[PDB]
RNA sequence: UGCGAAAGCAGUUGAAGACAAGUGCUUGUCGUUCGUUAUAAAUGGCCUCG
């Protein structure tokens, strides 16, 4: 996805399709970045029992 | 995409080159039969050359060289040469001539005339309206 | 203090949350602790923002010609 | 909003000091942020000037509790970032680096806060919990 | 999860071994946290580009 | 299957075998390959370089 | 003046400075000033007003050649 | 001879070419006997896109000559290969490799071409009809290539493996040429 | 054809050089294998692929 | 390029000669030298033996 939007920056532009394949990906990687803060958060209690 | 060379009189193949990637739809040679093109719809144009000595006395024909100078098919091709004039002219579904020089088809350089030259004027315009 | 290189002192008080255990831990202290953390993780979120950026024919057109 | 905005044009001419006081004025808002960088900075030189004041602040207290001297750095470089790298000032080069450095550790310093922040939210529950 | 150790916490700490019987958890969860790094990268980069037609 | 000597080098000899295959093995006879030798040389030839299409079979 | 590839202006009333693939020619044929070539290829050109210039110009499957990228 | 930048001697041994810079000049010379003596400058070789183009397609790896002298293999670092009929410079160009040409060696008779290079393929020309069989997966990049007998039995290739940027690791393959197999590694 | 199923068991020397074709390989593979860098991506997202 | 962990911390990328092109001047190159720790692009992709 790095190289793609790094080589097709110009051509989103102009296709709109294009743009809503972005928008629900943001939505999407913005849910993993919460599901992975999640994770680090439930880590950090599992140490504490421990 | 073959081109193959027969002997007239015995009716029977002397060579055979696997050089295009579909099919030669024209063919053409140059005054002493020292040169013959080959253009067809893979947008190749091949030179067989038979100048070396060693090559007539053996008569055997070497695929020289290729070029690609075509968008598409080329349909047509045709050769001339005269004292002041020397060139091996194409075209087909690109819409537009190439010129080339027979003798210097490899390294020469080559004209790509525009595909409309507008001599007789299709369009006007009216100043008044 | 803390409240008041950085995880190497973070890192260490998260040392010292393991090592008070779960009942000596006072709510109303916990409460500014909670605070301060909450404040540091969106600033540290931020600043991540800003480190990776610095890391990363029309069928008519009316034009004036220059004669 | 249009004074601040004529003020700060007029220092970047002036070379004046008060610029990174005109940038951390509470009166800008994130639109005209926008608007003032695709306007107004349309020479090489001020587009240099506004970040070698920003980086050097952000710099020195990336932790600052302000946002919007990062707010100014963010749309900076997403709205102007293909001329930024244009420019071929050797101390440009080196306060990036000096920016990137000191960013890049608050990243390093992120997980650990999360997990900090994790273990505090059990903590929290298990008193409401017990209290009921 | 996330209820198990808060609820069962007390419980939880009076057991002679954890990460025996409780490694399978730690390495999954470790898995989840070395994207966050990387996710952060790729969400940069499509907010920087996100931004950018947006505003054209 | 057929002999072979060769007319220069008359210390060589071979044997060429073909079938319904494409590829046609020699057995080299020269030294004391052909009775001493407790294992024989054999070669596959099985490349017509870029001729493949007109040879169907070694056989004839 | 205009031909498939180039438009030109030149004004009669001033006089200019001082200061390979076609027939060589050898044998007959028979027995203040403006330069552009930004705009190409042209269909016609001709003037719609005194201030107003008109360019009209040009705006199938091939068989695949890859160009090899690295 | 002076400023001699590369040199080759024909496969029986008694023919020489040679490119010096009195850009460059091609010449060769038979060395037992006075019967051939030729020279010409490298700029009549060359194609004209190639004097258009970058240093690459006009650098000159590597260099072989025929028994006969009618012909010369040129290798180009842009990985063109075009041999010349001394006769008449004729040139005929064979273009497979992607990157530098490193070896190139005649048949006894002229008639097969055999080139090396970055690619670890060895490949076959046929000059009758320009074809080519491959020898593709060598242990390294091909430096040198031969036909090694009275008709051609083995073919002795010098192989690099360049993965190791230490040193140089030369490994020499004597391939039988009946069926391609490594006869001597 | 009477005697293809000899094996060769009264004989002195059994050659055997015969070598079994390798497993089919898919559309992806031969893409690679041919440096069809592009194509190789395409059959990568097809109908029925698994993940 | 030096050190170091992998993160990073410091420091470089100069001078002459020759050739080519354009117009003594400008630019670019080097199978030329001295000194310093110091994009690519000739349509050009890998064999056969079931």
């Amino acid at each position: 996805v790095a190289v793609v939007l790094e080589l097709y920056g110009n051509t989103l532009e102009s296709s709109p399709v294009l743009q809503e394949l972005m928008i629900d990906l943001k939505t999407k990687v913005r849910h993993e970045i919460h599901k992975s803060k999640e994770a680090q958060r439930i880590e950090g209690m599992l140490q504490l029992l421990t | 995409g073959s081109i193959k060379f027969w002997d007239f009189q015995f009716a029977t193949l002397n060579q055979s080159f696997k050089a295009h990637d579909a099919d030669v739809l024209c063919l053409t040679t140059d005054t002493d039969n020292n040169y013959v093109f080959s253009a067809g719809v893979d947008r190749k144009i091949f030179q067989f050359s038979q100048n070396t000595n060693k090559s007539q006395k053996n008569n055997r024909w070497v695929n020289s060289s290729n070029r690609l100078l075509h968008g598409n098919d080329i349909r047509a091709i045709c050769a001339y040469q005269s004292k002041g004039a020397d060139f091996l002219v194409s075209g087909g579904v690109e819409k537009t001539l190439v010129i080339n020089s027979l003798t210097s088809f490899s390294n020469g350089n080559y004209r790509k005339m525009p595909t409309v030259e507008p001599y007789s004027k299709n369009v006007l315009v009216n100043k008044e309206q | 203090f803390i409240t008041s290189q950085s995880t190497q002192l973070f890192q260490l008080l998260s040392l010292v949350l393991d090592s008070i255990g779960l009942f000596s831990l006072e709510g109303a202290l916990l409460e500014n602790l909670t605070l301060y953390i909450d404040k540091q993780v969106e600033i540290a979120e931020r600043n991540t923002e800003l480190w990776n950026l610095i890391d990363t024919l029309p069928t008519y057109t009316m034009e004036y010609l220059d004669i | 909003q249009v004074e601040i905005a004529n003020i700060l044009s007029s220092h970047l001419e002036a070379n004046s000091t008060e610029i990174l006081d005109d940038l951390m004025s509470g009166s800008w808002t994130e639109p005209e942020i926008k608007k003032f960088i695709l306007t107004k900075i349309n020479t090489v030189d001020h587009l240099s000037k506004i970040f070698l004041t920003i980086s050097k602040s952000i710099t020195q207290n990336p932790w600052n509790e302000e946002n919007l001297l990062p707010l100014w750095l963010k749309w900076l470089l997403t709205l102007k970032s293909g001329e930024l790298n244009s420019i071929k000032d050797k101390h440009t080069k080196k306060n990036c680096k000096h920016l990137k450095s000191a960013l890049r550790s608050s990243e390093e310093i992120l997980p650990v806060l999360l997990g900090i922040q994790g273990r505090l939210e059990m903590l929290r529950r298990q008193a409401k919990l017990r209290e009921d | 999860v996330k209820w198990c150790l808060i609820i069962h916490g007390g419980y939880l700490v009076s057991i002679p071994n954890l990460m025996s019987t409780l490694s399978s958890l730690h390495s999954t969860l470790k898995r989840r946290s070395d994207l966050l790094p990387r996710l952060l990268a790729l969400d940069a980069r499509l907010d920087c580009t996100i931004n950018k037609f947006k505003t054209l | 299957c057929t002999f072979y000597t060769s007319l220069s080098n008359q210390n060589q000899q071979n044997i060429f075998t073909a079938g319904r295959r494409r590829y046609m093995h020699s057995w080299d006879l020269s030294l004391e390959n052909l009775t001493h030798s407790q294992t024989a040389k054999i070669e596959k030839f099985s490349r017509l370089y870029g001729h493949e299409s007109t040879q169907r079979s070694f056989e004839n | 003046f205009w031909g498939a590839t180039w438009i030109s202006r030149i004004d009669f009333d001033v006089d200019f400075p001082i200061n390979g693939l076609t027939i060589t020619d050898e044998s007959n044929f028979m027995n203040h000033f403006f330069f552009t070539d930004k705009y190409k290829p042209l269909l016609f050109v001709d003037l719609i007003s005194s201030n107003e210039l008109a360019i009209i110009e040009r705006n199938q499957k091939a068989f695949i050649q890859p160009k090899l990228v690295f | 001879w002076h400023n001699v930048i590369l040199s080759n001697i024909s496969s029986n041994g008694k023919l020489l070419a040679h490119m010096c810079k009195d850009h460059k000049s091609i010449s060769v010379v038979s060395l037992f006997d006075d019967s051939v003596n030729l020279s010409f400058p490298l700029g009549s070789i060359l194609s004209s896109q190639t004097q258009s183009l970058s240093y690459n397609t006009r650098y000159v790896s590597s260099m072989a000559i025929d028994n006969m002298g009618q012909q010369l293999a040129v290798g180009f670092a842009s990985g063109v290969i075009s041999i010349v009929s001394l006769a008449d410079l004729q040139i005929r160009l064979l273009k497979w490799h992607i990157d530098s040409v490193l070896s190139l060696s005649f048949s006894h008779d002229g008639s097969y071409l055999l080139s090396g290079g970055w690619e670890k393929v060895m490949s076959l020309w046929q000059l009758e009809t320009n074809s080519q069989q491959f020898l593709p997966r060598l242990n390294g990049i091909i430096i040198d290539c031969q036909v090694l007998g009275p008709q051609g039995n083995y073919y002795s290739l010098i192989l690099q493996m360049t993965e190791n940027n230490s040193n140089s690791d030369y490994q020499f393959l004597l391939l039988n040429a009946s069926d391609l197999t490594s006869k001597l590694s | 054809m009477r005697g293809s199923e000899y094996q060769g068991d009264q004989e002195h020397i059994i050659h055997n050089d015969k070598v079994r074709s390798q497993r089919r390989m898919r559309a992806f593979e031969r893409n690679i294998n041919q440096f069809k860098w592009s194509e190789a991506l395409d059959n990568a997202f097809v109908p029925g692929m698994a993940k």
